[PDB]
């Protein structure tokens, strides 16, 4: 097993001299066009406001609120810090990508398709679950023609376990042949499920 | 972007009553790769396969947490103890797989759009608390700086069973609850 690197260590804030208080930091590797380009971001949050951020396309910290301004100015004063941070996009970000690619970028889990008459029967439900990645095409055909008019889809829903699901319902009083067609990257050919 | 790998960490505390919490996690697009148990210095992979593919030295997260803890106190001072309104969660309840009688399934309770990220789920079947096999996720962020959280209940669908998921958010006057029954 190879070891992932930290995407970042939070910078230290400068002190400028019931209750609840929150401090968050987020370090983001954005992988654009596959491996072509990386954009690296830092974000520093206090309660529900982003105070200051770093964008490698800019190369400097930028304050989003006045509370972040002393912090951006402080960190931007440290030339070696900015050099090291500027190195993360093509450094740790790409190191982590190389380890992760085979099971994240390239993760592939097949959808499971059930077609179900609902009520007599005034609706056909095409339930599609368990798939990864979240991009999917689910369409209804009646007698050969795709139906757009009377189709109601949920959003694609995150299950939180690295699978997704979607339900696509056709409002129809049973044409003669209904088919739910599912296209997904995990599959060599689409799944066509006809209703009994 | 096209894919995002995100290291997300936070440190937070309440006064009256006094309590503190912290979190460190790696995330890929909307999903979680791992978090670190910050009392135990343990890397906890979201799916077991991930720990057969990669490793992560957990104490790094704890060292980052100490930085975040110091930053919290500094920003509380710099802001003159600035605070913000709580937002209570909305809830969705749905099965992970197509429902079949007598076929093991998992019910998913998704709490969304809440702040701060302190919230517990409680599951009931036909009004009785159920705990065995429940899995609760850590808190996942959102671009609007609210949070979300998943809980999972393994179950076997039977006609007439009614499930409920209730979420207790820090500071809320009561739980928010939703119910679900297999069709």
């Amino acid at each position: 097993i190879e070891s992932l690197s930290l995407n970042g260590v939070p910078n230290i804030f400068l002190s400028t001299k019931s209750a609840f208080f929150f401090c968050g930091a987020i370090f983001e590797c954005h992988y654009l066009n596959g491996t072509e380009r990386v954009r690296y971001l830092q974000r520093y949050i206090y309660n529900r406001q982003q105070l200051v951020h770093f964008d490698s396309d800019v190369g400097k910290f930028v304050a989003d609120t006045p509370l972040g301004e002393p912090q951006a100015e402080y960190w931007n004063s440290n030339a070696e810090l900015l050099e090291n941070i500027m190195n993360i996009a093509d450094g740790s970000c790409r190191h982590n990508y190389g380890i992760l690619e085979s099971f994240t970028v390239q993760r592939s889990v097949e959808p499971k398709v059930r077609v179900s008459a609902l009520q007599e029967t005034d609706r056909l439900a095409c339930y599609v679950t368990g798939f990864y990645p979240p991009e999917i095409e689910v369409k209804w055909f009646l007698n050969g023609r795709e139906e757009t008019e009377r189709v109601v889809s949920t959003d694609v829903m995150q299950n939180g376990d690295w699978t997704y699901q979607v339900l696509v319902v056709l409002e129809t009083v049973p044409g003669d042949s209904y088919v739910c067609r599912v296209e997904h990257a995990s599959l060599r050919q689409p799944i066509s499920q006809a209703w009994e | 972007a096209r894919h995002v790998l995100l290291q997300a960490e936070f440190y937070q505390r309440s006064e009256g009553p006094d309590k503190a919490w912290a979190q460190f996690g790696f995330h890929f697009d909307a999903d979680e790769l791992f978090h670190v148990e910050l009392d135990a210095a343990q890397t906890v992979w979201r799916l077991p396969e991930f720990g057969r593919f990669a490793s992560f030295e957990a104490q790094g997260a704890l060292q980052n947490m100490a930085v975040g803890k110091q930053n919290l106190e500094v920003m509380i001072s710099n802001s003159n103890r600035s605070q913000q309104d709580f937002v209570t969660p909305e809830l969705a309840l749905f099965p992970a797989e197509a429902v079949s009688l007598e076929e093991p399934n998992v019910l998913i309770c998704y709490a969304d759009k809440f702040w701060p990220p302190v919230a517990t789920m409680e599951w009931r079947r036909n009004g009785a608390v159920v705990s065995e096999g429940v899995y609760d996720s850590v808190y996942y962020g959102r671009p609007d700086l609210l949070f979300r959280k998943f809980s999972y209940l393994p179950f076997v669908p039977q006609r007439g069973d009614v499930y409920s998921c209730a979420v207790r958010h820090w500071g809320a006057e009561g739980p928010v609850q939703r119910m679900w029954e297999p069709e």
